[PDB]
RNA sequence: CGUGGAGGUCAGUGACGAAGCCUAGACCGUAAGGUCGGGUCGAACGGCCUCUAGUGCAGAUCUUGGUGGUAGUAGCAAAUAUUCAAAUGAGAACUUUGAAGACUGAAGUGGGGAAAGGUUCCACGUCAACAGCAGUUGGACGUGGGUUAGUCGAUCCUAAGA
RNA sequence: GAAAUUGUUGAAAGGGAAGGGCAUUUGAUCAGACA
């Protein structure tokens, strides 16, 4: 007996692109949210004479 | 082409200045480029007996002369790039200070 | 709406910073955050003079 | 391979610390399927896997 | 420090899950979630919340009985069995 | 903590439960338009304030 | 898909190409000008040498404040570096175009490179966290690849 | 002069290509602007007489979004330290095993717990993203398994209190 | 599938900026033919 190959062909290539999907979603996420991200009230200089 | 014979590294003047955590593995650096010049192929592999050996007495503490054998082997692999490879191990001898280096027969 | 532009709870930073006195979006934790409000100017905001 | 559950069931076994656990290198192969603690138990009387001896801390100059 | 040093002896919470709203606003003290006062027997709601009435009203819900009132007064609250 | 209350090991339960990938079936359906699974979370990005 | 400008035929010519690939644009657009024009196996004994630290890539745009070296003498420039990534994966694309071009049929003897360039793709975010508690960005700059190598004529 | 809509009219234009967009191609107007040719494109849109307005931007430390130079630059320098061989793998400074060298040195870099976390525990498969280098590894990713009480706690009692 | 911004190809210019106004040479391109 013998067959040797066996994997998914379109379990891969369903998930190829729902990673970048995901991806694509938590970096457009990331860069319309960076803007006010260093904001901070009640926020002293330690710089004096 | 398959050629061994033996050496005497003067490690002293190879750590020489080196900082006291590099001096052992300056020693393993010194040790593969001594065996790339000598028996001139790249691909050295030192015995383990011979990195346990240079590390004998901590980082710092390689002794001042090693005496070593190396060997060109050829490459049992197919290697498709410098067929040939050297192999270094010790020589356990007494005081390896005031030996020449000398061919050792093949057998 | 008569509402519309006005559903924010915003009020500008002042002086003090390096940004423009618009009410601003206060809280934290989300892209709004910070953005500013109430204006006509703005991007959610009312119009100018909204048709009544 | 991977033995680093091997080692972790092998000290667990030995009652021994994981520092002690010596595991044979020529014989990864047969230590790979060693899932259970009784296949380690078993490597272990077969000597494939051996404790070792405790470093000497000697009181003589003491 | 007030700021870095003095974050790190939060860990006991003040106020836990309330059983009339299921947030985290029962407060464990005082006994009273600040979101609709449990122990009170109304809902907290102000008029100046009306921002916070829209996420708590009456339709936010899965409205079990209120969604089948207007399908049983179109018919005119009838009562029996329905036909051949 | 490890002696929790079932009020709060009830909730732990959903929130394992609930952490799951998407479906491959229904990416597959005709007018679907959810491609992942949006409400995902872990332990390390945002914590449950429970 | 569709090419840059290659005033080329299509006949004696064999594409490459590679899209989103996580090498640096600015490292690969200096590799891929190096090759630009020369012929294929001088190309592919050069990026071999490069990866040997021999015959350095010359950076000709992208290179403010980089070290100086002795082996930029060969193409006039005084800054030049030995980019590792870069130059496997323009040797991967240098490969497969090969591969294509012997599918075709055309003789290897004259391939030479001829039209060749990088774009940008893109970024990746990801943060770095600085003093005084702000966030700021730490992307990466993604690169497409492509390449044609066709057969010299008269 | 130009814009979004409305009432008339051109029995107006259009899948034999409407609108849009690009065009150191052409024409008209002092100008606002208008028209034509070419490329792209794919479903609607104009001329004139009037009506109506959420009707013309270079600025407001303007609002939102997107992108630059700086710039392959600053840097990735606390916690003494790593080295050899083999295995796996397409690929090993970083994984695994063996050999060395060292460190915490019993107020530990050890063995448990309370808050807090919530499945991170454990196995198999995997490496697109994450691990500010890498990765064959992982507290990641995918699939599963796992927490057993008459005696340990809660439950019961009261304290300051509510 | 616009712009900022970028790559390749082509043309051109370039002694401590670049851009612009008037005029003409030179290169490209267009014009109508008076048919
Ligand atoms: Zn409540």
């Amino acid at each position: 007996r013998s067959f040797l190959p066996a994997f998914d062909k379109k379990g891969v290539q369903t998930q190829q692109r729902v990673w970048q999907t995901e991806r694509f979603d938590k970096k457009r996420l990331d860069k319309r949210s960076a803007k006010f991200v260093n904001n901070q009230p009640h926020y002293r200089d330690q710089l004096l004479q | 082409d398959v050629v061994t014979r033996e050496y005497t590294i003067n490690l002293h003047k190879r750590l020489h200045g080196v900082s006291f955590k590099k001096r052992a593995p300056r020693a393993v650096k010194e040790i593969k480029k001594f065996a790339k010049l000598h028996m001139g192929t790249d691909d050295v592999r030192l015995a383990p007996e011979l990195n346990q050996a240079i590390w004998k007495r901590g980082v710092k503490g390689v002794e001042y002369r090693l005496r070593l054998r190396i060997s060109r082997k050829r490459n049992e692999e197919e290697d498709a790039k410098n067929p040939l490879f050297s192999y270094v191990e010790p020589v356990l001898v007494a005081s390896a200070k005031g030996l020449q280096t000398v061919v050792v027969e093949e057998d | 709406s008569e509402k519309a532009g006005h559903q924010t709870s915003a009020e500008s930073w002042g002086t003090g910073r390096a940004v423009a006195r618009i009410p601003r979006v206060g809280g934290g934790g989300t892209g709004r955050s910070g953005q500013g409000a109430f204006g006509n100017m703005c991007r959610g905001g009312r119009m100018f003079a909204p048709t009544k | 391979a991977n033995l680093r559950t091997q080692k972790r069931l092998a000290a667990s076994v030995v009652g021994v610390g994981k520092r002690k656990v010596w595991l044979d290198p020529n014989e990864t192969s047969e230590i790979a399927q060693a899932n259970s603690r009784n296949a380690i138990r078993k490597l272990v009387k077969n000597g494939t896997i051996v404790k070792k001896a405790v470093t000497v801390h000697s009181k003589s100059r003491t | 420090g007030k700021g870095t040093p003095s974050f790190g002896k939060r860990h006991n919470k003040s106020h836990t899950l309330c059983n009339r709203c299921g947030r985290r606003s029962f407060h464990v003290q005082k006994k009273t979630c600040s979101s609709c006062g449990y122990p009170a027997a109304k809902t907290r709601s102000y008029n100046w919340g009306a921002k916070a009435k829209r996420r708590h009203t009456t339709g936010t819900g899965r409205m079990r009985y209120l969604k089948h009132v207007s399908r049983r007064f179109k018919n005119g609250f009838q009562t029996g069995s329905a036909s051949k | 903590a490890a002696q929790k209350s079932f009020r709060i090991k009830q909730k732990m339960a959903k929130a394992k439960k609930q952490n799951r990938p998407l479906p491959q079936w229904i990416r597959l359906r005709t007018n679907n338009t959810i491609r992942y699974n949006a409400k995902r979370r872990n332990w390390r990005r945002t914590k449950m304030n429970i | 898909a569709r090419y840059g400008a290659t005033s080329t035929n299509p006949a004696k010519s064999a594409s490459a190409r590679g899209s989103y690939l996580r090498v640096s644009f600015k490292n690969t657009r200096e590799t891929a000008q190096a090759i630009n024009g020369w012929e294929l196996t001088k190309a592919q004994k050069y990026l071999e040498q490069v990866l040997d630290h021999q015959r350095a890539i010359p950076f000709r745009r992208f290179n403010s404040s980089i070290g100086r070296t002795a082996q930029g003498k060969e193409f006039g420039v005084t800054k030049a570096r030995w980019p590792a990534k870069s130059v496997k994966f323009v040797q991967g694309l240098l490969q497969n175009a090969a591969a294509n071009a012997e599918a075709k049929g055309l003789d290897a003897t004259k391939l030479y490179v001829s039209h060749i360039q990088v774009n940008q793709a893109p970024k990746q975010r990801r943060r770095t966290y600085r003093a005084h508690g702000r966030i700021n960005k730490y992307e990466s700059s993604p690169s497409h690849i492509e390449l044609v190598v066709t057969e010299k004529e008269e």
